[PDB]
């Protein structure tokens, strides 16, 4: 539960980002099956990733995850000038949850 | 007539994955209507049929294979899928008809301190092909030293155990997975 | 691709009972299965639970067993929320999704939703 994540971001376009993402080893460790999800201010959320690296269809090519092990990463290249928005995890939970850690803003 | 299912869904104890004692069914009428919305049956996938329509399909054949695996385990029950449940302890083909079915088991397999009474294929170099098992253990894995004997390092000892607690999950708890396989067994 | 349309807000002050209904009907196969989310103000989201109408198997997070009760009908395959016991605390937006099962097959699969959750529905920010 709450896989803890830091809402601290840049907004400063022209640059690369990275938001790690850590969790215990059942949460994000124990499965490869990390997601990240993007949220409008006060609108439904979008999918970006889904297992650790991948994206379905409607979604850019900086769009990118990553593992490590214990700890997933998303990262962002190529800051596009207003694509900012709340940056949410999940992951298979060991007990067929998911678990939402925070988000980022 | 009727088939031996609750022989084989309500038995008394299962095989394990490595050793997953198939049970073959045939003259007989297969009747499903008690068998789809069962309570405990959380996995239904069938791939060459409907459940629906299973109770007017006549087949020449039915298997029927009964192992006990973990809750997160059934992902490589499924044909195309590789894990060291598929690919080293227990193939589904690709061409696969039949139905794959599963039940939470947390009491009747895992007890309180721990049930180690499971055992799973961990180490083979060769990926099993279809339907067919390797019951047989040697400690002599191809890592590398082929020197033979009870010891390790460098080749392990295949077979290991499951630990089934009960205060540890509910993907991590014993499912009691039944793969059915498939003109004399009609419904 | 599926139309997720859910119920309206409600501002229910505490000890009130909250139903929200879920109501999809666009890409509907077996394998549909609609989970269930907490959005709070200001904070992030939690997973609720999860029902597969076509068995009626329900998940929970274990925040929420025995505060919720997610039912769903089988003919027209669409999800309710019983959230009961309620707090001022829980003034938030509840979403209802998608869980996307890997694979083709027939009905009735406890495990296959961890791919993520594609479609949403539009929030009841109930108070």
């Amino acid at each position: 539960s709450a896989l803890t994540q830091p809402a601290s971001v840049s907004g400063s376009p022209g640059q690369s980002i990275t938001i790690s993402c850590t969790g215990t080893s059942s949460d994000v460790g124990g499965y490869n099956y990390v997601s990240w999800y993007q949220q409008h201010p006060d609108k439904a959320p979008k999918l970006l990733i889904y297992d650790v690296n991948n994206r379905p269809s409607g979604v850019s090519t900086r769009f990118s995850g990553s593992k490590s092990g214990n700890t997933a990463s998303l990262t962002i290249s190529r800051l596009q000038t207003d694509d900012e928005a709340d940056y949410s995890c999940s992951s298979y939970t060991s007990s067929n949850t998911w678990v939402f850690g925070g988000g980022t803003k | 007539n009727l088939c031996p299912f609750d022989e084989v869904f309500n038995a008394t104890r299962f095989a394990s994955v490595y050793a997953w004692n198939r049970k073959r069914i045939s003259n007989c009428v297969a009747d499903y209507s008690v068998l789809y919305n069962l309570a405990p049956f959380f996995t239904f996938k069938c791939y060459g049929v409907s459940p629906t329509k299973l109770n007017d399909l006549c087949f020449t054949n039915v298997y029927a294979d009964s192992f006990v695996i973990r809750g997160d385990e059934v992902r490589q029950i499924a044909p195309g899928q590789t894990g060291n449940i598929a690919d080293y302890n227990y193939k589904l083909p690709d061409d696969f008809t039949g139905c794959v079915i599963a039940w939470n088991s947390n009491k009747l397999d895992s007890k309180v301190s721990g049930n180690y009474n499971y055992l799973y294929r961990l180490f083979r170099k060769s990926n099993l092909k279809p339907f067919e098992r390797d019951i047989s253990t040697e400690i002599y894995q191809a890592g590398n030293k082929p020197c033979n004997g009870v010891a390790g390092f460098n080749c392990y000892f295949p077979l290991r155990s499951y630990s089934f607690r009960p205060t540890y999950g509910v993907g991590h708890q014993p499912y009691r997975v039944v793969v059915l396989s498939f003109a004399t067994v009609c419904g | 691709q599926v139309q997720l349309v859910q119920s309206g807000a409600e501002v229910k002050k505490p000890g009130s009972s909250v139903k929200v209904s879920c109501k999809a009907s666009g890409d509907i196969y077996s394998t549909y299965a609609s989970s269930w989310v907490r959005q709070a103000p200001g904070q992030g989201l939690e997973w609720m639970g999860r029902i597969i109408p076509v068995s009626g198997t329900v998940n929970y997070a274990d925040n929420f067993q025995g505060r919720v009760t997610i039912t769903a009908d089988k003919s027209t395959s669409t999800a309710y929320m019983e959230l009961r016991s309620l707090t001022s605390e829980d003034t938030a937006v509840y979403y209802c999704a998608r869980d996307v099962a890997r694979g083709g097959y027939s009905g009735t699969d406890f495990f296959d939703y961890y791919y993520g959750m594609d479609v949403w529905g539009q929030g009841t920010t109930v108070t």
